């Protein structure tokens, strides 16, 4: 039980990272035109 | 729909890849090190799919289970429907 | 994206807290029987288990 | 600089590793 | 590895049943 | 995996139950 | 991994049913 | 707990058909 829970912690914040990167990636987007 | 979702997710990843070689291209920030940060976050999960294991066992019994249930109302209707059709015959 | 990962977060903030939620879900399953056994009500036990199949159906997919 | 050359490399492996990912899914 | 096969095998004789309830 | 072998030879037994059930109504 | 992944999507679809 | 308590389910569901049965009969 004990390891699930960091297991399901670990992906919440994965999915958070990966969230971030994609908007990043956005805002990286609008730097090329410049 | 899953599937869909993931496939979108995967997607963002190629052409960000995709916009990062062409940026580095050019050079030749922020991104850089979010991106970095997530690399950081399959290998790992190595050691974490020891537990996952055992989890996924619990989980597939539990479908097992539902499986039985579903089962028994089947048995249930059909000897309903059974006994319908032994009535339209009498009648 | 967005939508994708919501719907994928959702699935990892049940994986862990999935123990409370079997324990529930055992309970519904048995009270799907229980009803089936009334009317042998009935239709509505078996609703019942088939939720709890399902849930723990996505529960795997979400693994 | 030097930095970026590793991050690079991951980037790189990265992207395969999502490839097969997605070829699974494809699959199914 | 071995607990998952187990539940698989489970997993299958529940389709099973289900089968002969859908066939039936 | 003895304690989990367990819970796995519990859940068999229902299920041959389960699969008794339907021979007979067949 | 993979395969058990396919069995028991096959295996839900089977209940769903 | 989770494997006792799908053994208990497992019961039920068999008390359900042997009900079924009846009917047929």
């Amino acid at each position: 039980s004990q390891l699930l829970n960091e297991w399901s912690h670990n992906v919440d914040e994965l999915l958070e990272h990966i969230e971030t990167i994609g908007h990043l990636i956005t805002k990286e987007e609008i730097m090329h035109g410049l | 729909i899953r599937l869909t979702n993931q496939l979108k997710s995967l997607k963002g990843l190629q052409s960000k890849l995709k916009d990062v070689v062409e940026y580095l291209d050019k050079v030749i920030h922020t991104i850089l090190g979010k991106l970095q940060d997530v690399f950081n976050l399959n290998n790992l999960q190595k050691a974490l799919t020891v537990k996952t294991n055992d989890e996924l066992m619990v989980i597939y019994i539990s479908n097992l289970v539902r499986s039985i249930i579903a089962f028994d109302d089947l048995i249930e209707n059909k000897i309903q429907n059974k006994k319908i059709q032994e009535q339209r015959v009498k009648d | 994206y967005e939508e994708k990962e919501e719907s994928n977060l959702a699935a990892t903030k049940s994986m862990v807290k999935i123990a409370e939620q079997y324990s529930k879900r055992i309970e519904e399953e048995k009270e799907l029987t229980e009803e089936e056994l009334k009317t042998r009500p009935k239709k509505h036990l078996s609703e019942t288990a088939d939720e709890t199949l399902e849930n723990n159906i996505v529960s795997v997919l979400t693994a | 600089g030097d930095q970026i050359t590793k991050m690079k490399d991951r980037l790189v492996e990265w992207n395969d590793q999502v490839e097969k990912l997605g070829k699974k899914m494809e699959a199914r | 590895e071995d607990p998952q096969q187990v539940f698989d095998e489970r997993i299958k004789f529940a389709n099973q049943l289900h089968d002969e309830y859908l066939v039936s | 995996n003895a304690q989990y072998h367990l819970l796995v030879k519990q859940g068999d037994g229902l299920l041959t139950k389960l699969q008794k059930y339907g021979a007979a109504v067949r | 991994k993979t395969n058990i992944i396919e069995k028991a999507m096959d295996y839900a679809i089977s209940i769903e049913n | 707990a989770t494997y006792d308590s799908a053994l208990e389910l497992v019961g039920q569901l068999n008390k359900v058909v042997d009900q079924l049965f009846e009917k047929a009969s």
